[PDB]
Parts: structure tokens; C-alpha cells; sequence
């Protein structure tokens, strides 16, 4: 296209300036000490920006200006430090840091002290066959540490003794309480045992690999943590073997006999002693979720990184008998015990001191024209209101936290809105960092790329975390697609320089799933919390389509929201269907988090008054709240006004109930008759809602089924029968049980073809796929049809002419309604949405009928599974968000579909007696529960049969042969005995569309990325499947179905 | 009273199940060896873990019915064991008492033999000894 | 555990001794050349499974109201009829009676110890069966 006159000014310094000049001098011409000006292509500019981002350091500061004439100039972008510039061109409060540092370093010095046992030393050089220890090494550490402190001792007592480096000779390990004894001694955390500071150190020691987790789960005991923690909580469920002595031997003795380790421990003990008030802050620290989990973060990451480093002769006594680890590559025992303890301690301090610099040193997104550009189009006018509203409360949100609700109607432009809101809350001088976490199990590349497109960002600014969710840190097959600044990362040393974790944190904007961040609070073992915790601590958070979650996943979401609040993040929920009892519980989770956040960080004592905000297509408003009661009242008020505006919007949908007639009801027979009726309904909907051009008529329809098994059967039946007379049916099967790259490619085609607008018939028919399909057939009537799982409700900007929907829940119904005439104005008034009066489960005689997905439970039953009773007939005529955003009063949880959702939500979110678990979700912030894994265990996230991850792999030897394979543990096994191909039958006048030839797309994916054909399948061709003994049937058009 | 739930956990404990059976098959509880005690402990703990998982994760077709009754009985026992409703994990007809029943049934359906109250007694006595410090605070 | 394999899990739970033997014996093994102890462990467990599964099909041990369970049952039925010479006489054919039994043995192994066995180990189980269950004495 046209050449633009481009100006570049550099405020770079140090080696960054050297690197800037070395790049800009190549592609532009220097016209000052720090200025370039040259005519350039948009392509050449995008290319120049990328290169600049790639080698940018923290000292890089380049501004880019488009000179549009003598009088006018425009700021296009900034790379690096956006301070250094004004509104265009050239011109800490970490109150606990020291306490944290000292705790972490002390814990680090004692963490693997237990590795000094006969058993662990033996295990080190064992060779084979392996088998586990008996007691976990961190548990013996704790009790060694307890033996030194001595029981009933003061904090000054043990510290003054540890600070004295003249001491001593192991007399204190007589007092060692041993758990190999028949009859147990009182656990190290009881009141007459370790003092408070020691308990914090103790907790840190014992919890460095996994959270303690016990069999008693009473709320009272949770309130008393860590007191209850005993040997059975700490991996010593591994019982027995009868040594049981080898774990308690120590010959040679302990790190106390290493002079270097003994010296560094005295300095840390001395430091703790001279720190004003620290000993007295002891008990407050131990019950502070911020202090403990940040310390655990620092410990675990230092431990992770030092473990990977080679032996260091300059560290510890050279003679030292005990080792800590062996080689991973080789098998030889290398890296002494005192060395490792000192190495971890060193890196804990270093990492601790790095944390407060993360705000100033991590890449940010600044002066993005896309978020500042005003909107000329009405229909997205509300985006500008939302932006101004967020700008108007930026200052308060910075000091008080932020809890926002984007309740815009389905189809309004929420993504860009979401981006612009968070952007508004960022420091205008330094710019933004936020993450968009979608409420899907898996994020495809295409859905990630849709975010890029809608936010006007490229892969130098927005990182996509691709895939689903299960010392390598953050999964293994999880790949972060990102091309921006990685080079001069503040945490590059402990994370890899090019690792997923580093990429994840370096990216200004992150796109992922809520599952990808969940481990932040949820993870029970390993360092799976480290990467997403870091993300939470350094970026704001969009929770996108959050209430798509199964109700049983909501307590974990609360834990995560509480943690956003606890670590200084600001939270925006985005969903048209957010119900009162949900936002109420999440607000409280955020509020109680921010309150603790405020004891460390910011001006002390300042009140908890959260900056809350509501946004929708009509208006946006903010106000401050420090109680859930006043928040609830402001929310109820904003909703009430929204209801009035909705209640008076012109209808675009009209629902009608379709009665289904069955037979068997054996699944194949049921799907056959159901397909049979669908042939009539599709014909009816096509006749009413279609587009005509040059004598032909095209319509687009959506068939939504709840579950993939019945969906696949129905697909077979629909293909078997033809189209009805005179009609050509094109079928596209879309669900989550495809290879991930196939699903991405289906979405790519559907997203493109299902873009609509007013008076567009000519462009529509001109689009190649449809142009082709019409030139190929005689028929004048074409139905393009997507048969989809609930995976079509979220993240698809689709405009269908009509839809036939199997009912699962009200959110589902609402979400699908918004996919009908999503882009187009007006409406004939004839029915365009059909709801089966019953769902598959009910037609098969299963009760509860509204579950997997849905809310119906034997404890919360419905008295009729027929939609004729379960909905207000008044609803059919105007499907919008209304029934989800307000609770009805009184509630009929037995008679109404939506009232059940509300009842279930209010019974769970903040109640003291949530169904099943019977432990209140708030115990997460009302108790030190987080010192344990009790709530993550008793209210488990993604409860159910586990999905194991499989792929169609090109053979290691031969690229042209495929094997169905299962991912094990860093390798893929051949599992061809578990895959049966399946041949299909077609009827008259039917074909498929939006399909994908696996091999053709695999080869294409392995072009765009420069990968081996095999490595591309391992990375991008995963499909998640519940283990089934006899395996699956596969067809490229249909994905995988359980094989009996 | 179906045993579908019990079977899925046993089918996931074959090594510990066979070990218990062979070690006890003809044994007499009044004269047990170190290794017999430990064979019983190892199986019961394996079952413990699987069944606890089953309740907490709701691994049950709530639509089944005879299965759902079986599930609710386990839930009841769990909530009477772990402190949520009560704190008596070794009480009659509770959690461990039901674990022992699964162990005697598994021996029966594998090798024909029928253990009775005397075996059950010694199992319960082992489970209190080996597992009381899992629930209590000293 | 899921809500998918209740017929086989019931039988496995009645084959613990033979199941343990297969698993333990075949731990740290080699499929292409095997000890006589091994081939015996793989055979005895496959016979215990044959005995239990045959009995389930013949004695009709299934709740015909479960749909899910009935579909698993029907597939075992369709396999036995293709094995006992009623619909067909091919018990060693792919997707058939012994084929499915080896799949159970593998899934049982994966669920107790978490081994990686797949196609390669499967074909070695099928070779054995074709040998030692050639004709029903
Ligand atoms: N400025 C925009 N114009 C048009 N579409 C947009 C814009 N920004 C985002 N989109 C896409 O359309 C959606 C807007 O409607 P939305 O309410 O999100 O639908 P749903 O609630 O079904 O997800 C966005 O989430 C995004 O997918
Ligand atoms: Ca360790
Ligand atoms: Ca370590």
C-alpha cells in the first residue's frame, strides 16, 4: 500500500541504545543523535516494530510517529519504557519485603536438612530398582528443625542459640520426636511445641513440595491450622516398609557440622533478632495468606532453579559427606547437601529482592491507539462510555482495588470493551498488563487469534496460552505462542529464558483459559502455582464468560478470585448472564483478598473500599464499596434499570417449543427419529429465514446438543437420511472432541463464513465456499448447518438465521439466542429459535435430566422435565439476559429451570452449609485453610473421571504412517489397538462443510511453525478423552466417539 | 444393595487385594504376623483412598439409583468420619467398618472362603491402631 | 474411575490374584521374548477373564435399564456370537472376543501401576491367546 512518512525518536540508554541504533540505522535513516525519519510501508513498519520488540531491553525507549502533513502528527506505538516520553514525544511500598526475605532464607537453609538420612543418602546412589523412601524428606526436616528449636521454647531462645556460631555438638537431637515409634509424639505445630516464627519457618519447610493434607476436615480444625498438621498429612501416607529408622539415622550427622552452612544460618538468625518487632509479628505472619504463600513462591522457585544448576565447589565444605541430588542426564551423585541449602538460600534472597522491581521491569502495553481511538459506529458507542467510566475511576482503583462487571448483552462487543476497561485503569505513563482468561476447558489458537484481531494486537504484544490442562513447571505440552521481549527478563534467571513460564510472564497481554490460572490457588503439589501466581501478581485479570463453569467448579473460582484480590490484581468479570448470588460471592472473595493485600503494600490502615463498576450496552457507572451489603444494593439497582432497557428492546428472536416423538428409546433409534423431525423443522426455519440472491436462497442454522456421544449419533443419522425434497443440506460437525488443530481450523472457517451484516446478500453469495457450493448443484435452496456441542455458546462471533436447541440450562439458551441475527437489524417476527420440549437424557428416561451439563441433582430435583412447565411462556417471545440477572421472588426451584440455577447458587456461594461439601467457600479467607489442601480436596475443581490426552501421531520412523497415541510422562505410547476407523453413509442432496483433512492441516501447521511433522502433532493435535477400555471410533468429519 | 462402587475401587487395587488374600487365606486372627497386619493395612488404605476420592469427586451416575443409594451410604460414613457431621471414623457401620466389609467380600468372591466377625474384629482393631493418628490431634 | 466400564470392573474385581500375577510378573518385562512364568501369568488372567465375561453374557448379568451398561453388554454379546459359532466363528479377529480381553488386561495394568502398554504389548497378548486357546478342551 502507500508509503508513510515515519519519525522515530529514541530515549534508549546503556546497551539498549546500542541495540536500537543497530536496528533502526538499517531500516530508517538517522537525522539526529536520537532521531530517524524515513518513508516506510505498513508491512515494513510492523516488521520493524517486531524486531525492535524482540531484542528490546528494559532500557529501550522508542516512540513511533506518523507524520501526516506539515501540521499533523500521530503516535503509532511505543516500544519499551513509555515514561521518558510525555503525552506524545520527548520531554517502594513493599512493607513486608524484609520479613518475607528472612523467613524464606531461614526456611531455605533448613528445607532439605532431612535429606541427611540413611534412606535418602542410600536412595541417592541406589541405582535400581527404585521405590520410594517411606517418610517424605521434608517431614524429617521439620522434625529435625523442631528438635533444634526444642519444645516449649521461645523464639528468642532458638534464634539466640542459632546466631551463636560457637554451637555446639548435636545434644539437642536426643529430644528428637520420632514418628517411627509405636505410639506417636505430639505434632510439631501444637501449642506447647514450636513458637510462632518457628512455625512459619516450619510450615515453609514442610510444604515446599506439597500442601499438607489430612483426613480430618472439620471447619473448627481448619480454623486452627497449622496446629493439626501431623505426619499423615505430609506424604507419609506411604506406609509402610519398616525403615522407619533409615529415615531417622543420620551417619554422618547434619549440615550443622558444615561451617559454611552453620555460618550463614547464624547471620540469618542474627538478622531476625535485630529486626525491630519481627519476633512479635510472628503469629500475625503465620496467619497471613500473603506472607506465607509469597514466601512459598520464593522458596519453591529458588529451589527449582538451584536444583537444575551444577555442583559449585566454592560453596560449602568440600569434604561434606551428604549429597542433595544426582545428575538428570547422567546418573552420578553431584551437588553436596550443604551446598544446595546455601545455594537455595542465596537465590531466595536474590529472588525476594527482585519481586518489587517486577512492576517497573516487565514489558507493558502503552499508548495503544486501538484502546484510545473513539468509536464512530453506534452499537459500539457503549464501549466509549465504558472507557470513560474506567478512566474516571482509575485513581481510586489504583489505591483501593477494582471489581468490575461487564454485563453487556450477547453480541455487543465485549472483548474490545474488556480490553479498553483494564487499559483505562493502567498507569498512563507506564501502560497496561492484563490477562484474558476464557471460561472454556481448552483455548484454540484461532480463539486466541480472534482476541488479537479484536484488540488490534499482534504476537509481539499478545501471548496465547494454547490447549487444555492436566520439576518442569507449568505442564509439559502447554505452548505459549509469543514473539515479543523475552531477552532481558527480570526473572529469566530462575525461569528459563525461552521457557513457557518466562514467555507467559513477559507478555504484556496474555490470552489463556481460567484453567491455566487456576493452579495459582488450586495446585496441591509441585510448582504448578508459580507461573500463574507470578502472572496474577503482575497483571490485571479479565474473567471471560466466567459463569459457563459447572456449579461444582465455582468454589475453586472463588479461591482464585480471592487470590487476585490478595496479590494486587484488579478483576473484571465479563458475561451477560451473571446472576446476583454469583457476583455477590465473588465480590466478597475479592474484597477479603484486597483487605489482606492492603496490610502489605500501600498506605497503612487505609480502608477497604473496592472500586466497583458496571458496564453494559446502555451505560457504565462506578462506586466504592467496603461491605457486601452495599455492593449487593448497588448491583440490584444497576440491574433493575438494565431490565427496563432490555424489556423494551426490539425482539430479534422468537422461541417455539418442539415436541419430540421417540421409539426405543435405544440411542441409535432415538437419533434416527429425531433427525427425521429435524428435517421438517429445518425446512420450516429455512423457508422463514433465509437470504435470496439471483433466484437462489441460502440460510444458516445451528443445532445445539448437550453431549458429544448423542451429537455424533445424530450426525450419523442426519448424514444417513438426505436433505428433504428440493433442499441441499451442508453439515458441519463442531465439538471439543476433535484434534485441537482441527477444531482450530473448523472455527477459522465458521468464524469467517458466519460474519453477517445488513443488505449483504451480494457479498455473501460472492464468498468462494458458497459461490462454489451453488455453482456445483442444481438446487435453489441451500441450508448450511452447524451441529455443535455447548462449545458453540462461548467465543464464537456467529450470526445464524435460525437454531434448533436441546435445552440444558438458561444461560445456554440465552447464549444461543444471541447467536441468532447477531449482526443484523430488524426481524420478520416469525419463530427463528426452536427448543426441544425435552432433552436427550429425559427422552432416554434419565433422572436427573438436566445435568452433565446443568444444575439438576437428586437433592435439587425438578418435578417436570418438560419445557412446557419449566419456562414462563412469557419468556419465549423475548429471550434476553433478564431471567439470569435477577432472582425471582419467591423462588420455585422445583418448577422452573432458571429458579433452580439461582437456588443452587445461593445455597453454595457464601452459605455456611453448601450442599455435599458442607464447608463454606469463605473458609478460604476466614481461616488459615490455605495452609492446607483441605478445601481444594473437599471442593475439587474439575471433579470427575480424568481425561488423558491423545493424538494421531506421524510415526517416529515414517512420516506417512499415523498412529493413535497416548501421552504418558514426557513420551507418547502407540495405542493403535484403541482406535477403530468408521465408515459413513450419506443420503440424497447432503454434504459436509467447514471440514478439515487432518494431514493437510497438520502439514500446513508445520509450515507456519517451522516444526517437524511429528513435533507439530504432539504440540497441536491433542484431544482430551475420558479413558475407556475398548477405545474409540474415529472419523475425520466427526471426531472421536466412545467405542463399546 | 449393589457393589458397583466397591468393585471399581477393588479393580484398582489388585496388587494390594491379592496380597491381602494370599497372606490371610488360612491365618487365624489371634496369631497374626507383622506381614499379615501390614497386608491388611495396605489394602484398607488403598481402598480408603479410592473411596474417599469417589465421594469427594462425586464419581457416581446420580441417575442410576441403586448406585446412588450405595454412594449416599459412603457419603454418610465419610461425613461421620472426617468431622463434617461427626468424628467417629471407627464407629459401627461407619467408614472403616464398611472398608472391612469390602475386604471380606473381596476374599469371598475371589477364593470362595468366608471370613466372619472374628476377622472383622481384628481388622477393625488394626485400623484403629494404624489409622487413629490420621484423624486425631495429640 | 468413570461411569463406562462396570461389566469388566466387576469381573476384574473377581480376578485379583490372577490380575496381580500378570501385572507383577510383567513389570520390567520384554514383550518380544518372555519368560515361561510370564506367558503363564498372561494366560491365567486371560482365562479368568474369559470365564467371567462368558458367564456375564450367558447368564445375562446386566440391568437392561441402564442403557450405558446395556450397550457395553451388547458389544460383548456381539463379540461372543462372533466367537462361539452362532453368528460367526472368529474369536481371534480384530475387535473380537480375545482382542477385547487383552484391552481389559492393558487397562487393568494402566489403572493399578500406570504402565504404558499399548499396541505392541497387545499384539503379543494376541499371539499367546492364538496359541494357548487354539481349541477349547
Ligand atoms: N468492537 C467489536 N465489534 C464487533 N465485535 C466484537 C468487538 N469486540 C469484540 N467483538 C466480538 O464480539 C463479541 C461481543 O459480543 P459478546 O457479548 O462477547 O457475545 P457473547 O456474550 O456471546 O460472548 C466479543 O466478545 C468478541 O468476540
Ligand atoms: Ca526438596
Ligand atoms: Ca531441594
Amino acid at each position: 500500500s502507500e508509503f508513510m512518512n515515519i519519525l522515530l525518536v529514541s530515549q534508549c540508554e546503556k546497551r539498549a541504545l546500542s541495540e536500537t541504533r543497530r536496528i533502526l540505522d538499517q531500516f530508517a535513516e538517522r537525522r539526529g543523535e536520537r532521531t530517524w525519519q524515513t518513508p516506510i510501508t505498513q508491512a515494513g513498519l510492523d516488521t520493524l516494530r517486531r524486531l525492535l520488540k524482540k531484542s528490546a531491553r528494559r532500557n529501550t525507549a522508542v516512540a513511533c510517529h506518523w507524520i501526516r502533513g506539515r501540521d499533523h502528527s500521530e503516535l503509532l506505538w511505543i516500544v519499551g519504557d513509555a515514561s521518558r516520553f510525555n503525552a506524545q514525544g520527548a520531554v517502594n511500598d513493599w512493607h513486608s519485603a524484609e520479613d518475607i526475605r528472612l523467613l524464606t532464607v531461614m526456611a531455605a537453609l533448613f528445607h532439605d536438612i532431612g535429606k541427611a538420612s540413611q534412606a535418602f543418602q542410600a536412595k541417592l546412589r541406589n541405582r535400581g530398582k527404585p521405590m520410594a523412601d517411606a517418610y517424605r524428606h521434608e517431614w524429617v526436616s521439620l522434625r529435625l528443625f523442631e528438635a533444634f528449636v526444642g519444645p516449649g521454647s521461645s523464639d528468642e531462645d532458638w534464634l539466640r542459640r542459632l546466631a551463636d556460631k560457637r554451637e555446639t555438638g548435636d545434644a539437642w537431637l536426643s529430644q528428637l520426636a520420632r514418628d517411627d515409634r509405636q505410639s506417636a509424639p505430639p505434632g510439631p505445630f501444637q501449642k506447647s511445641r514450636l513458637p510462632p516464627l518457628a512455625q512459619a519457618v516450619g510450615w515453609l519447610i514442610v510444604s515446599h513440595h506439597r500442601l499438607p493434607n489430612g483426613d480430618h476436615r472439620g471447619s473448627a480444625s481448619l480454623a486452627r491450622l497449622p496446629a493439626p498438621i501431623q505426619s499423615q498429612w505430609c506424604g507419609a501416607r506411604d506406609a509402610d516398609a519398616k525403615e522407619k529408622a533409615a529415615c531417622w539415622q543420620f551417619p554422618h550427622g547434619l549440615p550443622f557440622a558444615s561451617a559454611h552452612w552453620r555460618a550463614r544460618t547464624a547471620l540469618c538468625a542474627q538478622s531476625m533478632l535485630e529486626r525491630p518487632g519481627l519476633l512479635a509479628r510472628g503469629p500475625a505472619l503465620l496467619h497471613d495468606s500473603y506472607v506465607m504463600h509469597v514466601s512459598r513462591l520464593i522458596l519453591m522457585l529458588a529451589d527449582h532453579h538451584y536444583s537444575s544448576l551444577p555442583a559449585d565447589s566454592r560453596l560449602g565444605d568440600p569434604n561434606f559427606p551428604l549429597h542433595a541430588n544426582t545428575d538428570r542426564d547422567s546418573g552420578k551423585l553431584k551437588q553436596r547437601l550443604d551446598e544446595h541449602l546455601l545455594g537455595v538460600a542465596l537465590h531466595s534472597r536474590k529472588l525476594a529482592g527482585t519481586l518489587p522491581r517486577l512492576e517497573r521491569q516487565l514489558p507493558r502495553l502503552a499508548r495503544h491507539k486501538g484502546f484510545t481511538r473513539r468509536v464512530e459506529q453506534p452499537r459500539f458507542r457503549w464501549q466509549d462510555k465504558a472507557y470513560d467510566c474506567a478512566m474516571a475511576c482509575r485513581e481510586q482503583a489504583m489505591e483501593h482495588g477494582f471489581f468490575g462487571l461487564n454485563l453487556a448483552s450477547t453480541g455487543c462487543g465485549k472483548t474490545l470493551a474488556n480490553g479498553r476497561i483494564l487499559y483505562a485503569l493502567a498507569d498512563p505513563q507506564r501502560g497496561a498488563r492484563f490477562s484474558i482468561a476464557l471460561g472454556l476447558r481448552s483455548l484454540t489458537l484461532q480463539t486466541g487469534q480472534a482476541y488479537r484481531e479484536r484488540l488490534g494486537l499482534g504476537d509481539d504484544d499478545l501471548a496465547i496460552l494454547v490447549g487444555g490442562s492436566a520439576q518442569e513447571l507449568l505442564a509439559e505440552n502447554s505452548h505459549v505462542h509469543f514473539a515479543g521481549t523475552l531477552e532481558d527478563g527480570p526473572l529469566r534467571e530462575w525461569l528459563g529464558g525461552n521457557s513457557a513460564g518466562n514467555r507467559l510472564l513477559q507478555a504484556p497481554i496474555l490470552a489463556c483459559t481460567i484453567d491455566h490460572l487456576m493452579p495459582a490457588s488450586e495446585s496441591l503439589r509441585g510448582g504448578h502455582q508459580i507461573a500463574p501466581l507470578l502472572r496474577l501478581m503482575t497483571s490485571d485479570l479479565v474473567l471471560d464468560e466466567v459463569d459457563d463453569f459447572d456449579i461444582d467448579d465455582l468454589p475453586a473460582l472463588s479461591r482464585l478470585v480471592h487470590w487476585a484480590g490478595l496479590f494486587g490484581s484488579r478483576v473484571l468479570l465479563s458475561s451477560a448472564t451473571l446472576p446476583p448470588a454469583l457476583v455477590q460471592g465473588l465480590f466478597e472473595a475479592y474484597r477479603s483478598g484486597r483487605e489482606i493485600f492492603q496490610r502489605h503494600r500501600g498506605a497503612p490502615g487505609r480502608a477497604t473500599e473496592i472500586r466497583c463498576a458496571w458496564f453494559d450496552e446502555f451505560s457504565s457507572q462506578s462506586s466504592a464499596h467496603g461491605a457486601v451489603t452495599s455492593f449487593s444494593e448497588a448491583h440490584a439497582t444497576f440491574v433493575a434499570q438494565r431490565l427496563a432497557k432490555l424489556e423494551q428492546l426490539p425482539p430479534r428472536r422468537q422461541a417455539q417449543l418442539c415436541t419430540v416423538h421417540a421409539a426405543g428409546e435405544a440411542r441409535p433409534a432415538l437419533c434416527r427419529e429425531l433427525a427425521g423431525q429435524m428435517n421438517t423443522w429445518m425446512a420450516d426455519l429455512h423457508r422463514c429465514h433465509h437470504t435470496e440472491h439471483q433466484g437462489r436462497r441460502i440460510s444458516f442454522g445451528l443445532l445445539r446438543l448437550a453431549n458429544i456421544e448423542p451429537l455424533i449419533e445424530l450426525a450419523q443419522a442426519i448424514l444417513a437420511q438426505g436433505a428433504p425434497e428440493g433442499l441441499h443440506v451442508h453439515l458441519c460437525v463442531y465439538h471439543s472432541r476433535h484434534p485441537l488443530l482441527v477444531r482450530s481450523a473448523i472455527e477459522r472457517q465458521l468464524d469467517e463464513l458466519l460474519k453477517r451484516s445488513d443488505d449483504d446478500a451480494a457479498a455473501l453469495f460472492a464468498r468462494p465456499t458458497l459461490a462454489k457450493a451453488l455453482q456445483a448443484s442444481t438446487e435453489r435452496d441451500h441450508l448450511f448447518v452447524v451441529l455443535a456441542s455447548p462449545v458453540a455458546e462461548v467465543g464464537r462471533d456467529h450470526d445464524y438465521d435460525w437454531a434448533i436447541v436441546e435445552p440444558s440450562s438458561m444461560r445456554s439458551i440465552i447464549q444461543l439466542a444471541g447467536r441468532i441475527r447477531r449482526h443484523r437489524s430488524g426481524f420478520s417476527g416469525e419463530a427463528n429459535l426452536y427448543l426441544l420440549s425435552r432433552n436427550i437424557r429425559s427422552l432416554e428416561g434419565q433422572n436427573p435430566a438436566f445435568q452433565r451439563p446443568g444444575f439438576e441433582t437428586p437433592d435439587f430435583p425438578l418435578d417436570s422435565h418438560d419445557l412446557h412447565d419449566l419456562l414462563d411462556p412469557a419468556l419465549l417471545a423475548r429471550i434476553d439476559a433478564s431471567p439470569r440477572i435477577v432472582e425471582p421472588f419467591p423462588l420455585f426451584p422445583r418448577s422452573r429451570l432458571v429458579d433452580l440455577e439461582h437456588r443452587r447458587l445461593r445455597a453454595l456461594m457464601l452459605a455456611d452449609d453448601p450442599p455435599s461439601s458442607l464447608l463454606g467457600v469463605p473458609l478460604w479467607w476466614q481461616t488459615p485453610a490455605s495452609l492446607s489442601g483441605a478445601l481444594q480436596t473437599s471442593q475439587p475443581f474439575r471433579a470427575g473421571a480424568k481425561e488423558r490426552c491423545y493424538a494421531l501421531l506421524p510415526d517416529e520412523d515414517d512420516e506417512e504412517r499415523l498412529h493413535f497415541s497416548r501421552y504418558e510422562e514426557g513420551t507418547w505410547s502407540n495405542q493403535d489397538n484403541l482406535l477403530r476407523n468408521l465408515d459413513l453413509t450419506y443420503g440424497p442432496r447432503i454434504q459436509t462443510w467447514g471440514t478439515v483433512n487432518y494431514r493437510e492441516e497438520l502439514v500446513a501447521m508445520a509450515g507456519r511453525e517451522d516444526l517437524d511433522l511429528r513435533q507439530c502433532a504432539m504440540r497441536y493435535g491433542e484431544v482430551r478423552l475420558r479413558e475407556n477400555t475398548q477405545g474409540w471410533s474415529y472419523h475425520p468429519y466427526l471426531g472421536f466417539k466412545k467405542y463399546n | 444393595m449393589s457393589n458397583t462402587i466397591s468393585d471399581r475401587i477393588v479393580a484398582r487395587s489388585v496388587i494390594e487385594a491379592a496380597r491381602f488374600i494370599q497372606s490371610w487365606e488360612d491365618a487365624d486372627p489371634d496369631s497374626l504376623t507383622e506381614d499379615q497386619v501390614l497386608a491388611a493395612a495396605g489394602f484398607a488404605a488403598r481402598l480408603h483412598e479410592g473411596l474417599q476420592a469417589t465421594v469427594l469427586q462425586r464419581l457416581v451416575d446420580e441417575s442410576n439409583h441403586e448406585e446412588y443409594r450405595e454412594f449416599k451410604a459412603w457419603e454418610e460414613a465419610l461425613l461421620n468420619a472426617d468431622g463434617r457431621v461427626a468424628s467417629s471414623p471407627f464407629a459401627d457401620w461407619g467408614w472403616w467398618y464398611r472398608i472391612a466389609n469390602v475386604m471380606l467380600a473381596t476374599a469371598s468372591q475371589n477364593v470362595g472362603v468366608t471370613w466372619g466377625s472374628r476377622v472383622h474384629g481384628r481388622l477393625m482393631a488394626i485400623f484403629q491402631d494404624k489409622f487413629k493418628q490420621r484423624y486425631e490431634e495429640q
